[PDB]
């Protein structure tokens, strides 16, 4: 296909996915349903007025002059009677109507005066605007803007723009609807359909768009379905005037009297290309991967599981580091990316900027520990290492680190976390406020969101500590400035945490999709269900006395544990403060210790398989010890000692 | 967030900084003099609000608390599984849109997904006006869920499991599948709530979470608390929250109750509750007193808990619950309603098998519940009529492709452990085995997975009724001939149940191999002197010959005081097992190892426990336990040798 | 790959993903067959009562009648899933245990 058509299709699909697509439905689409066209009424008026018809003397202006003469001579009742006689029929909907509705358009602007495009919505709710008083009582936020006065209120001729005088006084009669149309056109992305390139409405719209500035508009798309393939000069002139033309002809080809097939071909092409990602060679693969990965570069570490959310369930990601095709039907970018990683020769086939972006992607994947696919996976070894000073517990270090001045906003965020874990919650709140205030500048906004969440978390922490720890054994310190306790109240009153993510830029909601789970307990459920299931399985093996000579299940649990901790600590998050995390850690470690103790003793391992090898073994290091000392209580330690 | 509504049925001021409207309302409802100061419209509005709060179980603040009844009840017909009621209500003409919605839910619950989808589409089309979107919205959700379920069924049904007749009959036609894909080509549910009118978004804000793909994360996360080993109660709050969720999901006719997430949540909650109860009981008995606590667990479970367990549990989950948290020490609830539930489900399975108009989706969705119900029915005391009906449904009308002979033997034997065997079920089991003899008439062979066969049934009967005689088998075997052999083979497999005349008649119908084959099943139960002479001849042949394990069984037989011969002392010399089982006093125990110890049954181990080599086995068990902490060795030591 | 191998405690046996080409006594060569063991200590048996676990042999998925249990002629073991001659290890392990049957496809716990 033509490259420009591919670009236009890609832009239309991208706009549709973001809910910024508006369809300008014309009159040909309603004609496809055999609706009586206007020229039939013009000829009927000519017959009733004069007595004989004549096709030759039918210019563009006659279509408006003849009805005006009929109204000015015969009056109003005859006009309404003819309109009622010729427009009282009901017709079935069109497949094209379903096809346009299947693209999920935010608004639908139509110049028809029919009910077909309404009766086609199937189970879709649209607020129909067809008069002046209807723009004030808009019950919803989605507009079905019938620009030219639908016949809903009746079959009288005063509710629809047909004659010439109505066309002349359109602006004075319908200011609100015109303003709404122009606002919608300026805001969203417009796709025309069912219009002739010489129609009056298109010419008027081009005349209006001439007055606008050279920049500051999005060029509307015009889908042309005419038997004759368009000429180069006409296309170039109309492109210069401010339209991007895609022609149904020169793509499918047919005879002269058929119209449904061209519309069907264009819409089927659009719908099919919607789900497809245009990937041909390595450059597109790397470009798409970088486009969908790069926002995550702000975070130091992300856990492997939620990666499956970034790619829209296109690839199941295992904890061990392998990936498995789940819901991919396209080129399979993971396969090609892994081949490029393995083979050094093919890396020379990429341009320099794509080579650099691929190098960055490879480094990021290596830091995350993503190794390879399942089939090529052999003996995979994973190391454990956390670079959080507060995790290790050398408090003099971040004491002398908070003593001096930082260098950037991220450094200040680290200072805030260190102060929060150092107990000076007053200074923590103060510096978080300083951060959220000093952040008026940001290309991502992730720091702003994370700081807001952490500020709310520490607010709840201080509130709970003050309210509860008063008679628990305190007897009184509760040391905080008296004005501060009311300042946090009045300030953090209206601030609701559920709707925080819903009120952020539309690209932030598209790029940092995983971070939404941070606002609640969601980031634990997907793992705790697996933890419970594996607990049940391991205890079943415990009771039946079965010994596994292959690879145990507990490793999976262990991996998840470490990943969670790292993602919570390398990102300097206060969410490790709650007791739900402590309970989860305690359960996982109790399971691991019990399983290791059971695997310690065996009967036939020495006599027999011992010659082949010995994989069994478990070991507590620094990490296990600090986690035990931090996330456990004395009574549970006594219980596991007894067990 | 103005007020905290605790689950038990109380309210508390949390973040209300204005006038306390809840306190004023509850004061007005508490007293009568508070009324009559308000107009007629205010009076009727207050009456309606009082009725709504009464139906929703909201009582008062926590200050005026004390002995909250907290009795739950669900009046959704689909919960109790009265399928005939749904069948008769579906055919009745519907009046309003709410009856249509309930009919759609009932049709979805019965496996008629086609009509459910069509009804949901019709409901969505018809009702779009007014602010009653609370139906419209919900309808959309249900439809979408149904569609998801449908496609999942396809990708699970036509993909794997060709055991069903044909190619699973293709339960849904291809034309409807194409129409389904066309109508839902790009339907997105995440934006359903946003596009609705702003007054709907203002009013029905609480219904947003239904459009989300996960909505049980909060309760699943809060389930962690039950693992606290440290020393209202959290069990009460967890159980009441579970009841609230179940009531909300089932009473409003929402299809999201038929998904894996809800089943997993139910199983997790129930298992954790039972584990906490058992752990608390065991800690109390260990610490407080051996019998001071009463040795009875306080976690009573009733009809609702039983039906939840039956509906949402698989076999292996119940196996885990029983081996880790044995229920035999847990007391039941109202046995009568449980009996009604069991007779209803048995009637349903009987109707399904008899009518022959089975539906594959409902088949799969119902027999899981059926197997769970019959398996769990062991722990409930049941009347004779219910036992007879359940056995009649299970033995004959349970399809072969799911329940085989062996697992049916498990179910029946597990059912009576506490129910005994009145005459009726012996009659019905005799009828079943007579029918099995009839079908044995050939290219026929019974299939079982656990290695058990029909003979066990007779043994169980002989275990419970020693003197019972089956006349029908006698009539069958009187006309029995020798042209067909498999039937007489089944007849020897059921030798003890027959009469003396039948036994003598079949004795005419039948080397060391023949004796071994007869003794394996036990036709020649006695030890005739001719058989002993054959034993001596075989032993002499072996001795002059001097390795499958066939002769150690003979030493076991002699150890059972069933071989009265003095020549067993002169055939030893090879195997330590023979010497131990014949001459244990002079036997050398250096060659003795406990590997064969895990092979004898209750009678053999009981006989050897009281025999006096006892110190040798006690020290062998001691050393084996010390080197390795084998469960079987310690268990056998405690139960047999202490 | 010995992942399949699952070793039990109350019976001391092995579970693999392999298949046996046993040869019966008297030069009776058999096709591929397999063992299934079912453990039941609560069976109320009769006067013949020594074994807690029942062992069954099936050839081609069909129950094969047993009259002369003299299959002491080894076999050619094929790892049914991956089709490998595990036979050498099969002997390695069978000569090291006292159980008459070292490998079964699965063990059914009726207890």
């Amino acid at each position: 296909l033509d490259n420009n058509v591919v670009e236009c299709i890609k832009e239309i699909t991208e706009s549709s996915r973001n809910g910024k697509l508006v369809f300008f439905v014309g009159a040909g689409v309603s004609t496809l349903s055999d609706y009586p066209q206007w020229w039939r009424l013009v000829d009927k008026y000519h017959e009733e007025l004069y007595g004989s018809p004549k096709k030759g003397n039918y210019s563009s202006d006659e279509y408006l002059r003849i009805p005006q003469i009929f109204y000015n001579v015969k009056g109003e009742m005859a006009f309404d009677g003819i309109l009622k006689d010729f427009f009282q029929v009901d017709k079935p909907t069109n497949p094209i109507h379903d096809k346009i509705l299947a693209m999920n358009p935010a608004h639908v602007i139509t110049t028809n005066y029919d009910n077909l495009i309404d009766t086609a919505c199937r189970g879709k709710y649209f607020s129909v605007i067809s008069a002046e008083e209807d723009v004030a009582n808009a019950t919803s936020s989605r507009y079905l803007l019938k620009v030219h006065g639908d016949f809903r209120k009746g079959f009288k001729g005063e509710n629809v723009v047909l004659k010439e005088d109505d066309y002349l006084n359109y602006d004075q009669n319908y200011p609100l609807i015109s303003n709404l149309m122009k606002t919608i056109i300026a805001t969203h992305t417009i796709v025309f359909i069912g219009y002739g390139l010489g129609d009056y409405n298109i010419n008027m719209l081009l005349n209006w768009v001439r007055k606008l500035q050279k920049d500051s508009f999005h060029k509307p798309f015009f889908i042309r379905t005419d038997p004759s393939p368009i000429e180069n000069e006409t296309l170039i002139y109309y492109e210069n005037k401010g339209l991007r033309i895609i022609d149904a002809a020169s793509l499918i080809d047919s005879n002269e009297y058929d119209y449904l097939e061209r519309y069907s071909a264009v819409m089927d092409l659009l719908i099919e290309s919607q789900e497809n990602k245009f990937i041909t060679k390595d450059d597109e693969v790397i470009d798409y991967i970088y486009g969908k990965i790069s926002p995550l570069f702000a975070l130091q570490y992300i856990r492997k599981i939620d990666l499956k959310h970034v790619f829209e369930y296109d690839y199941h990601f295992e904890v061990n580091g392998t990936v498995v095709r789940h819901k991919n039907k396209g080129f399979g970018y993971m396969e090609r990316f892994f081949e490029l990683k393995e083979s050094c020769d093919e890396r020379s086939k990429l341009s320099k900027k794509q080579y650099e972006r691929f190098n960055a992607l490879f480094n990021f994947f290596e830091k995350n520990g993503v190794i390879c696919m399942a089939k090529d996976a052999g003996t995979l070894n994973t190391s454990i290492e956390i670079n959080s000073l507060a995790y290790h517990g050398k408090y003099d270090v971040m004491k002398k680190f908070i003593e001096e001045q930082s260098v950037s906003i991220e450094d200040d965020y680290k200072k805030a976390f260190f102060l929060a874990c150092l107990g000076r919650w007053e200074e923590s709140y103060d510096l978080y406020s300083n951060i959220i205030l000093n952040s008026i500048d940001e290309s991502n906004g992730c720091v702003y969101y994370l700081s807001q969440i952490n500020r709310y978390r520490i607010y709840q922490s201080i509130t709970q500590a003050v309210t509860q720890f008063n008679g628990l054994g305190l007897l009184h310190y509760k040391p905080f400035t008296d004005e501060f306790l009311a300042r946090i109240e009045r300030e953090m009153t209206n601030f609701n945490i559920d709707d925080l993510f819903n009120g952020m830029p539309f690209e932030f909601q598209k790029k940092y999709k995983i971070l939404e789970f941070l606002s609640d307990n969601q980031f634990l459920y997907d793992d705790t269900v697996k933890l419970f299931e594996l607990t049940n399985k391991v205890r079943s093996e415990m009771s039946e006395g079965s010994y596994s000579f292959g690879m145990s299940s507990d490793i999976v649990v262990l991996l998840r544990l470490y990943d969670n901790l790292r993602f919570l600590y390398e990102n300097c998050l206060w969410s490790v403060s709650f007791h739900e995390f402590h309970q989860y850690i305690r359960n996982s470690m109790s399971l691991l210790i019990e399983k290791a103790e059971y695997e310690r003793t065996r009967d036939i391992d020495e006599l027999g398989f011992s010659f082949f090898g010995k994989k069994s073994g478990f070991f507590m290091e620094y990490y296990d010890f600090v986690n035990i000392s931090r996330h456990f209580k004395i009574d549970d330690i006594k219980n596991l000692e007894r067990s | 967030y103005d007020y905290h509504f605790e689950v038990n049925g109380t309210v508390v001021r949390h973040k209300n900084k204005g006038f306390g409207y809840m306190e004023r309302f509850f004061e007005l409802k508490e007293s009568c003099d508070e009324r009559s100061k308000l107009s007629k419209k205010q009076y009727e509005r207050f009456n309606a609000l009082f009725n709504f709060f009464e139906k929703n179980g909201v009582i008062c603040m926590a200050k005026d608390a004390g002995t909250l009844n907290t009795s739950i009840e669900i009046n959704s017909l689909a919960y109790h599984g009265k399928y005939d009621v749904m069948k008769k209500f579906i055919e009745e003409q519907s009046v309003s849109i709410e009856d249509d919605y309930k009919k759609a839910f009932f049709l979805a619950c019965l496996g008629r997904w086609e009509e459910s989808y069509d009804l949901y589409s019709n409901i969505i089309l018809n009702s779009i006006d007014e602010s009653n979107g609370c139906v419209y919205y919900l309808s959309q959700i249900n439809r979408y869920r149904i569609y998801q379920s449908i496609t999942q069924a396809v990708t699970q049904f036509n993909g794997l499991g060709l055991l069903t007749f044909g190619r699973h009959y293709k339960p849904f036609t291809d034309e409807f599948l194409a129409r389904i894909e066309r109508e839902m080509t790009n339907f997105n549910i995440d934006d359903l709530f946003n596009g609705m009118p702003f007054e709907f978004q203002k009013k029905y804000k609480i219904l947003e979470f239904l459009s989300d793909n996960q909505f049980l994360y909060d309760d699943t996360v809060k389930l962690f608390e039950l693992t606290n080993k440290v020393r209202m109660s959290s069990d009460i709050v967890v159980l009441l929250r579970l009841y609230d969720n179940l009531r909300f999901l089932y009473e409003n006719c929402l299809w999201s109750v038929s998904f894996h997430e809800f089943h997993q949540y139910i199983r997790n909650s129930m298992s954790l509750l039972i584990e906490k109860a058992e752990y608390e009981r065991t800690r109390d008995i260990d610490e407080l007193g051996f019998s001071f606590f009463g040795k009875k667990s306080g976690f009573f479970m009733e009809y609702y808990d039983f039906v939840n367990i039956s509906r949402h549990f698989k076999i292996d989950d119940i196996k885990n619950l029983e081996r880790s948290c044995s229920i035999d020490k847990i007391r039941f609830g109202e046995q009568e309603k449980i009996e009604e539930y069991l007779v209803g489900i048995a009637e349903e399975i009987t109707k399904q098998f008899s009518a022959n108009g089975m539906n594959v989706v409902f088949y799969t969705q119902f027999i899981s519940e059926a197997k769970a119900a019959l398996y769990f029915a062991k722990y409930v005391k049941l009347s004779e009529e219910g036992l007879g009906k359940i056995v009649k449904a299970l033995l004959f009308y349970f399809p072969e492709r799911d329940l085989d002979i062996g697992k049916r033997y498990v179910w029946l034997e597990r059912l009576t452990k506490c129910n005994e065997l009145p005459k009726s079920i012996i009659s019905i089991i005799d009828d079943f085995l007579v029918l099995q003899a009839e079908k044995h008439i050939q290219n026929y062979s019974e299939v079982s997975s656990n290695g058990l066969y029909s003979r066990d049934y007779g043994a169980l009967i002989k275990h419970f009724e020693k003197n019972f005689i089956s006349k029908r088998l006698s009539e069958i075997t009187l006309c029995l001939t020798q042209d067909k052999q498999k039937q007489i083979d089944f007849l020897f497999k059921l030798l003890p149940l027959l009469s003396t005349n039948a036994k003598s008649h079949l004795l005419s119908f039948k080397n060391i191999n023949d004796l071994m084959n007869g003794i394996r099943i036990g036709l020649i139960d006695e030890f005739t002197p001719e058989h002993e002479e054959l034993i001596i001849e075989y032993l002499e042949t072996r001795k002059v010959n001097y390795s499958n394990d066939y002769m150690s069984t003979f030493g076991i037989w002699y150890f059972l005081e069933e071989i009265n011969n003095s020549k067993m002392e002169e055939f030893i010399g090879m195997d330590d097992q023979y010497d131990f089982f014949v001459d244990p006093e002079n036997f050398d125990y250096k060659k003795f190892i406990p590997s064969w110890l895990k092979n004898y049954n209750d009678k053999l181990l009981g006989k050897i426990a009281g025999n006096k080599m006892k110190h040798h086995v006690i020290e062998v068990l001691k050393e084996r336990v010390k080197n390795s902490n084998d469960k079987r060795y310690l268990e056998i030591l405690m139960n047999y040798f202490i | 790959a010995t992942h399949d191998l699952v070793y039990h405690s109350k019976i001391n046996t092995f579970v693999w993903d392999v298949e046996f080409d046993i040869v019966l006594s008297d030069s009776k060569e058999l096709n591929k067959c397999y063992f299934v063991k079912c453990f039941n200590p609560y069976r109320i048996n009769g006067k013949c009562d020594f074994a807690v676990s029942s062992i069954d042999i099936f050839s081609e998925g069909k129950r094969l009648l047993i009259e002369n249990e003299f299959n002491f002629k080894i076999t050619k073991a094929v790892h049914v899933a991956t089709s490998k001659d595990v036979t050498e290890i099969v002997l390695h392990l069978s000569e090291r245990i006292s159980s008459p049957f070292p490998i079964v496809k699965e063990v059914v716990y009726l207890d």
